[PDB]
């Protein structure tokens, strides 16, 4: 499980969609609802 | 040019603060009247339905997931929730 910025307040971390990168398991990008990648 | 588009542009940013206040509105309204009064979660109404199809009557039916999408959208879009949204959408969790 825990991606949160400023916890416990306004900050609720939905992604629409992720993809990672071929180069490295632990590389990748969440689509985040707020709009910066 | 100037003149045309920025009443274009000033025409647009009223529109939606007005959509927003109605949306506001209408949610602090509608939890001050009819849902801040005990909502529960009542058993199935089997009998008032003579077909088997127990209507589990509860407020927080469709509810819960509306605040959570309410609060979600006023918080991406950099808005204040009033703390009338907040206080029943705790509660809404502890429901869920």
């Amino acid at each position: 499980t825990k991606l949160k910025k400023h916890p416990r307040g306004e900050t609720e971390v939905g992604a629409t969609a992720v993809a990672f990168s071929s180069f490295d398991p632990r590389l990748f990008i969440l689509g985040t609802e707020g709009g910066f990648p | 040019f100037h003149q045309s588009a920025k009443d274009l542009l000033d025409q647009l940013k009223l529109y939606e603060q007005e959509q927003f206040d109605d949306w506001s509105r209408d949610i602090q309204s509608g939890l001050s009247d009819s849902r801040s009064g005990l909502c529960i979660e009542a058993s199935s109404r089997i009998m008032e339905l003579d077909s088997n199809d127990g209507l589990l009557k509860v407020h927080y039916s469709d509810r819960l997931v509306i605040l959570l999408r309410e609060v979600r959208q006023l918080s991406a879009l950099g808005f204040v929730i009033p703390a009338k949204i907040q206080q029943v959408a705790n509660i809404a969790q502890k429901f869920c």
